[PDB]
């Protein structure tokens, strides 16, 4: 059902790469800092 | 006298892993402590190279010369004097005879007259070619003459010269590096596609020695070269062998530190093409013109304007012979793709004697008096005799002939003049009399009239070229479609590449195309059956290389990006714009990630600190 | 960005004409690589 | 345009189109560099 | 300013001692420019700056 | 080119060569400016 903007811009020579760090790890870091402080 | 023998043994092509042989200086430039890159016809490394053995026994086969020969000869006692090159090595064509004499060579590109085998009673019993002919280009100069000799010769014939890059290197193959130099440049400039090595055989019947030789070929390749403090080449690197070599070539270095690098791109390289087109509906009658029971008269030939049909010239050459389509401005096979407003077809009947009279700038009775043709007419003509039909038995006093007129006439008009002609000084008053004449006469055909006066129905298919969409252009064909494959398509003039699947979109009855917010086609209504399809072009992505430090090891890991490797080219020969380094899947631990999937690394349930970041919460390291 | 297929699609005839412009795509590619790595660098220093 | 007329002036058209598209690509790249620099500065302030 | 066999140039000419091979005609540098030439009347290797 | 082709046509190719050199040294100047700005920021931090 329909094409996403990702593939749409994909099929003309433009690509989007994913980040390195993820939201779960970011939340883990935040929780660790909060507990420590 | 040319001799016979029956001593030969064969062998399938033996192979060795050609390590580092096939290098030569490509120019006359001097460099020091400089690294350079080149790209030309070259012998690939670590390639399977044929071994031919010649040792009674006797081997002088005919072998091709596709591009060039990498010739390595471990030989002694000079069992070979000279060689020959050419296109056919027969009498009719030119050939080359480069025979390295005892203290010379002779060259000549010219006609010969060959036996199958040369020799002398060392060839002055010149039965290379059993009869003497003239020759053009000759050259005489000083003699250019455990295994210890390694005769390496590269035969190149480009730019109209003979690039014998000859290296008398004094030596399987030695694992090392050794380049080679040009020696002679001679501008002959003929085809030369086949050659035969010639040898020197001396008697003890006849006697031959023992020798070995090899054959190689060159392909267009990109190479990297290294120069030491002097102008001597030390090492070379191929840029199409392995991903490590590709990384070295890209980074422009001989040592690579631990890291991750990008080399090239990747696409699907589609297969075949699809030409969907709509149907064909409208036809116009040619049977009514070519099969009329009562033809149009010579004076009242009918000028028919053609449109609102299709131009099925496909069925226009499907008539029996005698079709004088000495046509103007178009080929017959081409005809089906031209378009005109008004094809003013003319149809009259003329006795077969003067069929050639009606043509641009032609003379004759009807050509100067009845029907004079334009000198700028563009169109075809179809003629055929109607001796069987157009003449009736009991006396054809029904049909009529016309023979006369007053003066010349313009191109492209109908003349039906039947009036009295005023001939002399006396007036006519419109009646036959004093210098007066009435031109009309009838056929009166009995079955006896001869071939020249037998009818030949000439139809001048006058394609008058003007500006219309011209429904009558020519029939269009179509094919069958295949789904779920990388396909080039052309939908009623809309061309493109992609895959086609089903959909649920609801088009309006009068919409054909379909565009997204990005202003490009996404759906097409196929003409023959009124369905809806979704267009998705073929996938693609980049290529990244993962490797530890060169000082540590040599293994590498390769990553694909953004491609489900349920779809990675398992490949037949080439369906991968990655430079075809697919690896076996099961044992190499193919694992689907969120950044494509990886081939070459295994996965554990452990956890450590990150060494090399790959992406999306994953790392990699060279351990264990 | 994929420069060649952006500039002239898949027309092989054009790719012949692009050779006469010199090295005009690698600079763009390396600039994009630099910004891409800088993004992850920034996130790592700000959070770790 | 590849199938209407002669190569000698079809190539003129190809050349001009190539020039225009490459210029547009250059403009976009420069804009991206500027925005990246500004974001970098903001990131340093946030880290401090 | 000089022109050796169609090769134009300008500078101070001096004797250069790079071990040129017989098939080597002239010299080039890293920056891809002419550096050393041989006289096609006396056959001596020279330097250019 | 001067000894084989007329200035009536030389100027077009030398003109494209000029403009190519000008965008070359122009993006060169632009990246020099960007590097100078970031270097100035680093120097200010070092001074503080």
């Amino acid at each position: 059902a329909a094409r996403d903007l990702i593939c749409a811009q994909k099929f003309n020579g433009l690509t989007v790469l994913p980040p390195l760090l993820t939201d779960e790890m970011i939340a883990q870091y935040t929780s660790a800092l909060l507990a420590g402080t | 006298q040319c001799v016979n023998l029956t001593t030969r043994t064969q062998l399938p092509p033996a192979y060795t892993n050609s390590f580092t042989r096939g290098v030569y200086y490509p120019d006359k430039v001097f460099r020091s402590s400089v690294l350079h890159s080149t790209q030309d016809l070259f012998l690939p490394f670590f390639s399977n190279v044929t071994w031919f053995h010649a040792i009674k026994r006797f081997d002088n086969p005919v072998l091709p010369f596709n591009d060039g020969v990498y010739f390595a000869s471990t030989e002694k006692s000079n069992i070979i004097r000279g060689w020959i090159f050419g296109t056919t090595l027969d009498s009719k064509t030119q050939s080359l005879l480069i025979v390295n004499n005892a203290t010379n060579v002779v060259i000549k590109v010219c006609e010969f007259q060959f036996c199958n085998d040369p020799f002398l009673g060392m060839e002055s019993e010149f039965r290379v070619y059993s009869s003497a002919n003239n020759c053009t280009f000759e050259y005489v100069s000083q003699p250019f003459l455990n295994f210890k000799n390694l005769r390496e010769f590269v035969f190149k014939n480009i730019d109209g010269y003979f690039k014998i890059y000859s290296k008398h290197t004094p030596i399987d193959l030695p694992q090392g590096f050794s380049a080679l130099e040009p020696l002679v440049d001679l501008p002959i400039g003929i085809n030369i596609t086949r050659f035969q090595t010639l040898l020197a055989l001396h008697r003890s019947g006849w006697t031959a020695g023992a020798a070995a030789y090899y054959v190689g070929y060159l392909q267009p390749r990109t190479f990297l070269l290294k120069y030491n403090e002097n102008g001597t080449i030390t090492d070379a690197v191929d840029c199409a062998l392995d991903p490590l070599s590709e990384t070295k070539c890209t980074l422009k270095s001989f040592t690579v530190e631990k890291g991750i690098y990008q080399t090239s791109n990747f696409r699907v390289q589609p297969t075949e093409s699809i030409v969907r087109f709509p149907n064909i509906t409208n036809l116009c009658p040619f049977g009514e013109v070519f099969n009329a029971t009562r033809f149009a008269s010579v004076y009242a030939w009918n000028r028919k304007r053609i449109s609102n049909c299709v131009a099925d010239y496909s069925v226009l050459y499907n008539s029996a012979s005698f079709s004088t389509f000495k046509c103007y401005g178009v080929s017959p096979t081409k005809l089906n793709d031209l378009c005109f407003t008004n094809v003013y077809a003319d149809s009259f009947v003329i006795r077969g004697d003067e069929v050639r009279q009606i043509a641009p700038g032609q003379t004759g009775k009807i050509a100067d008096y009845n029907y004079k043709l334009p000198d700028d007419f563009t169109g075809c003509v179809i003629a055929w005799n109607s001796n069987n039909l157009d003449s009736k038995v009991g006396g054809n006093y029904n049909y009529l002939f016309r023979l006369f007129r007053k003066s010349n006439l313009k191109p492209f008009e109908r003349d039906i003049s039947t009036e009295i002609y005023q001939a002399g000084s006396t007036p006519c008053n419109g009646v036959e009399g004093f210098n007066c004449y009435f031109p009309l006469q009838s056929y009166g055909f009995q079955p006896t009239n001869g071939v020249g006066y037998q009818p030949y129905r000439v139809v001048v298919l006058s394609f008058e070229l003007l500006h219309a969409p011209a429904t009558v252009c020519g029939p269009k064909k179509s094919t069958n479609l295949v789904k779920n494959k990388c396909v080039n398509f052309n939908f009623n003039g809309l061309t493109g590449t992609g895959v086609l699947t089903e959909s649920n979109k609801k088009f309006l009855p009068f919409q054909q195309f379909g565009r997204d917010i990005a202003d490009t086609t996404d759906a097409v209504r196929d003409p023959q059956t009124l369905e809806i399809l979704d267009i998705t072009p073929c996938s693609f992505g980049g290529v990244s290389v993962i490797t530890p430090g060169t000082n540590t090891s040599n293994q590498v890991a390769v990553l694909y990006q953004g491609v489900n490797c349920t779809e990675v080219p398992v490949a037949i020969h080439a369906d991968q714009l990655t430079p075809t380094w697919r690896v076996y899947s099961t044992g190499s631990n193919v694992f689907q990630t969120r950044a494509g999937c990886l081939i070459g690394a295994e996965h554990v349930n452990n956890s450590y600190e990150c060494d090399i970041p790959i992406g999306a919460g994953i790392c990699a390291s060279y351990q264990t | 960005v994929d420069c060649t297929m952006y500039i002239c699609g898949d027309s092989t005839e054009c790719s012949n004409l692009l050779l006469q412009y010199g090295s005009f795509c690698t600079q763009l590619n390396r600039a994009l690589t630099g910004i891409a790595v800088e993004q992850d660098k920034n996130t790592q220093e700000v959070f770790a | 345009i590849l199938s209407r007329l002669d190569p000698p002036e079809a190539e003129v058209q190809i050349d001009r189109l190539i020039t225009g598209r490459l210029q547009s690509l250059q403009t976009y790249v420069t804009q991206q560099l500027i925005r990246a620099a500004e974001i970098r500065a903001s990131a340093n302030l946030a880290a401090t």
